[PDB]
RNA sequence: AAAA
RNA sequence: AGCCAGGAUGUUGGCUUAGAAGCAGCCAUCAUUUAAAGAAAGCGUAAUAGCUCACUGGUCGAGUCGGCCUGCGCGGAAGAU
């Protein structure tokens, strides 16, 4: 019952998964195999959240998620890494369209109504990574 | 917490959404979590279903053509606000939460009788 | 956790000085590898695993290091059983009881391809290598991070390339003597493989990285007994890598750290910016040199002969001529951003790296090490 | 440089260490060598000083060069090649010969070492702490001029006068001219 | 137990009683900070 | 598990 | 005041870091569904996990909360025939 990041085709097993999985008991390279075929048709390098379920019998399954916003914008706006300082140092611009592009697919993530709503998650998102809108 | 103001607005508003409603079902919903009243948001608005959680003496101030349904407010209480609203209630606490009345015609429905909501086309 | 535990056949102790003694013939007469398994379960299948004196006694070696490193239900235990009959059937033992004294468990046996220590030729040339793939197999699909290496059991050759994979690959090994009551996580001396012996053979293991396959006059030719081991011979007149060599080609592969040098040019340039710029390029070349990560980060335009320049960072007073030999990062030049400037301005019509080591022994060589003793 | 100085002085403090060891693995890897001996320092546990006494010789002195003495030295090997290397090494690693080469003293703990007769160079070189520092680098004809002036007034005194302007930072003696890498 | 001319609360769960004419501190969560006034 |  | 229940989503906010996931350090501290739920007050973890508080909905059916000014008392308070 874990929720991990791991890369898009990336899952090694590597200490960033590794030692998660064995306090469970779950075959590390299974998983491993199992979550690269289905990650294939995701776009390159991509923490993409996948949620662990672990049963008793040593068995697993998992579902995997919509990239998380921070990494979204983090592509939109051309960079790789965040403010030192958000609201204080600023280092991007995206239009509100890449919200509503960023919003749209993680809207299958969302809990908001509308696409108003779930931007404004976005946009906080942006805000509190020194992201400005552009 | 909420002063007279406050509570008036309050009043005032679900009053308001009574008014202009249909049906209303009271509804028990103690012991579910947050992601399952989640999950009814999401159902009660793409069904139209208004669905709120006010205070029972704040309840019964505003909603005084229900007042039959003003007749069993004892413990925790949910509203919503036609049919379908009973069918969804029943769908999601047979397999999750309890339902307590329903209001239609002006007329309290008991517990046990909500079947004809439920099944009304 | 996983346990590699090393299998020997200490469980089918009961059998001691009674007329046929348990060898691989006493396995054959009462049945077979699985039906002599029940027979040799029998006798201790009974004992408890939170006994002590059982543990002692009673079990084999397996068994009571396994007990005493807390085998636990979420668990996955490895048995490199020997290629002999009575080894494996001690190995279907050993599961057996293991199954159910903590039931839950996942146990499984690999049985060594020759194994036997009855003959030299073939222990030194397929018994070690396929201990040595099994074991390189298992850590490599369950994390260096998860494994503990159990070379109790098993004879006591196997014991020298049990540990020698801990060291390397970086799994502890724990031990403990029969009458003992103690763990004892064996030290971990840290070692690799000799670079400077194997950097010639850098290029040959080339030909067989990209092509697969060498002939094997060709590779005799090419190429001190010990390098043999290195490579194992597929078997229709060519030779690839052996398990071995896969490690050694991954330690000649994986980079390192290293020690900044300076050319004549450099340390007479590095002084003049020191008065105006502190110590503080002294510190980026060490930061970046013993940090592999920060060194290719930091490669601005490459230029010829495996030149590629390095700066600290936007609107700063020095960048920086450097390239790798060995294990050591040369540092050419030190130009602020007007020379700096030029020389691409240069380098754009012609060659450039070509002008600079054509002079390397005028002008930059001797390359002094990075200590100073400034006082 | 760490390890030479922990084997001279007793022991160094952790942030020098954990500088030098940017890495979290290579801590991790060579965690066992190190020992906290109070303080905030580290020291050589037992272990570490065998790989140490392995793979380092052993030494008295650990040479060094001043910016003179390296220019003195580049000049001089188109005549006595290598030799000027050898010998300061040797020099460093054995205090007796050391003690042997000194043949003039002057003020401010400056000697001059001599390798005997029949050669040419000669050597300008003091010790500080554990560290042999050289200064200069001369031939026969020089050596005769420096001990002229000297007589008449204090040399010693002026070369250490200019001692932040010509002569320091002492860089070690190890260089790398053939293109080769282990 | 402390002994002291100033007894205060030191956490969310001391409490003061006076017995006996003392003023007492008394932790349920940590027996540090029993003090007692004298 | 001090020649499995 | 006590007792029952909830205490969530973007999201592991960004920076830093091997790890920094509310809870080593720095910056920001918005937004959504909300009866209500801090980019978290406390504990905890190698880091996750887990626990609690803030906040709110129920049960109960008359008062309740902390400051100020002031009279008298209490502890602080152990010596030699
Ligand atoms: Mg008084
Ligand atoms: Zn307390």
């Amino acid at each position: 019952y874990v929720k991990l990041q791991v890369a898009a085709g990336m899952a090694n097993p590597s200490p960033p998964v590794g030692p998660a999985l064995g306090q469970q008991g779950v075959n590390i390279m299974e998983f491993c195999k199992a979550f690269n075929a289905k990650t294939d048709s995701i776009e390159k390098g991509l923490p993409i959240p996948v949620v662990i379920t672990v049963y008793a019998d040593r068995s697993f399954t998992f579902v995997t998620k919509t990239p998380p916003a921070a990494v979204l914008l983090k592509k939109a706006a051309g960079i790789k890494s965040g403010s030192g300082k958000p609201n204080k140092d600023k280092v991007g611009k995206i239009s509100r369209a890449q919200l509503q592009e960023i919003a749209q697919t993680k809207a299958a993530d969302m809990t908001g109504a509308d696409i108003e709503a779930m931007t404004r998650s976005i946009e906080g998102t942006a805000r509190s990574m020194g992201l400005v809108v552009e | 917490a909420l002063n007279l103001q406050d509570k008036q607005a309050i009043v005032a508003e679900v009053s308001e959404v009574a008014k202009g409603a249909l049906s209303a079902v009271v509804a028990d919903s103690r012991g579910v979590t947050v992601d399952k009243m989640t999950e009814l948001r999401k159902a009660g608005r793409e069904a139209g279903v208004y669905m709120r959680v006010v205070r029972n003496t704040l309840l019964r101030r505003a909603v005084e053509p229900f007042e039959c349904l003003k007749d069993a407010f004892v413990g925790p209480t949910l509203i919503a606000y036609p049919g379908a609203a009973a069918r969804l209630f029943k769908e999601f606490a047979k397999a999750n939460f309890e339902v307590k009345a329903a209001a239609f015609e002006g007329e309290l429905i008991p517990a046990s009788q909500i079947d004809r909501l439920a099944t009304l086309p | 956790a996983v346990y590699l535990c090393t299998c020997g056949t200490a469980a089918a102790k009961k059998f001691f000085g009674q007329t046929p003694r348990f060898d691989a013939a006493w396995v054959t007469e009462h049945g077979g590898v699985e039906a002599a398994s029940k027979v040799i379960y029998d006798t201790f299948r009974t004992a408890r695993l939170d006994d002590e004196v059982a543990l002692k006694r009673d079990l084999s070696a397996e068994i009571h290091s396994l007990a005493r490193m807390g085998v636990n239900d979420k668990d996955t235990v490895v048995l490199f059983s020997s290629e002999t009959a009575d080894g494996q059937a001690c190995a279907w033992a050993v599961k057996r009881y293991l199954e159910q004294a903590r039931p839950g468990i996942l146990c499984r046996i690999e049985v060594v391809a020759g194994l036997q220590v009855t003959d030299a030729h073939v222990f030194r040339t397929a018994g070690v290598l396929n201990f040595t793939k099994a074991v390189l197999h298992e850590i490599d699909a369950n994390g260096t991070g998860q494994c503990v290496l159990n070379p109790t059991g098993g004879f006591k050759s196997l014991v020298p390339y049990t540990v020698l994979i801990g060291m390397l690959r970086g799994v502890p090994a724990k031990y403990i003597f029969e009458q003992s009551s103690a763990l004892i996580p064996l030290p971990m001396m840290p070692v690799e493989f000799a670079r400077s012996r194997l950097e010639p053979l850098r290029p040959l293991l080339e030909r067989i990285q990209n092509e697969t396959a060498i002939p094997r006059a060709e590779l005799d030719k090419a190429l001190r007994e010990i390098l043999d081991s290195l490579f194992e011979d597929v078997g229709q007149g060519q030779v690839s890598l052996s398990p071995v060599g896969f490690l050694i080609w991954e330690e000649l592969e994986r980079p390192t750290a290293l020690v900044p040098f300076l050319s004549r040019r450099a340390l007479d340039d590095l002084l003049k910016m020191r008065a105006t710029e502190g110590t503080a390029p002294d510190d980026y070349i060490t930061r970046v040199a013993r940090s592999p990560e920060q060194l290719a980060i930091g490669k601005h335009e490459s230029w010829s002969k495996g030149l590629f320049w390095l700066k600290r960072g936007e609107h700063t007073r020095d960048r920086y001529l450097v390239s790798v030999e060995g294990w050591r990062l040369l540092v050419w030049r030190i130009v602020d951003a007007d020379e700096y400037d030029d020389l691409l301005t240069q380098n754009r019509k012609t060659d450039a790296g070509a002008r600079v080591v054509a002079e390397r022994r005028e002008k930059y060589a001797p390359f002094v090490r990075l200590e100073l003793y400034e006082d | 440089p760490l390890l030479e100085r922990i084997q001279n002085e007793t022991a160094i403090p952790r942030a020098e260490l954990d500088k030098a060891l940017p890495s979290f693995e290579e801590r991790e890897i060579l965690d066992s060598l190190f020992e906290d001996v109070g303080q905030g320092q580290v020291s050589l546990s037992p272990v570490g000083f065998l790989i140490w006494e392995e793979l380092e010789r052993p030494t008295a002195l650990v040479p060094f060069l001043s910016r003179r003495a390296l220019d003195d030295l580049l000049k001089m090997r188109a005549t006595e090649g290598t030799a000027p290397d050898d010998y300061i090494t040797r020099v460093a690693r054995s205090p007796e010969q050391l003690a042997i080469g000194k043949h003039e003293s002057w003020s401010k703990g400056l000697f001059w070492l001599k390798r005997g007769e029949h050669t040419r160079d000669r050597y300008l070189v003091s010790v500080e702490g554990w560290r042999l520092l050289v200064w200069r680098i001369v031939d026969a004809d020089e050596y005769d001029d420096l001990l002229t002036q000297n007589r008449k007034t204090d040399a010693g005194a002026r070369v250490v006068a200019e001692r932040r302007e010509k002569y320091a930072p002492f860089v070690r003696l190890e260089l790398y001219e053939d293109g080769e890498g282990w | 137990m402390k002994v002291r001319a100033s007894v205060k609360k030191l956490c969310r769960n001391c409490k003061i009683v006076k017995r006996d004419g003392v003023i007492r501190v008394i932790c349920s969560a940590e027996p540090k900070h029993k003090q007692r006034q004298g």
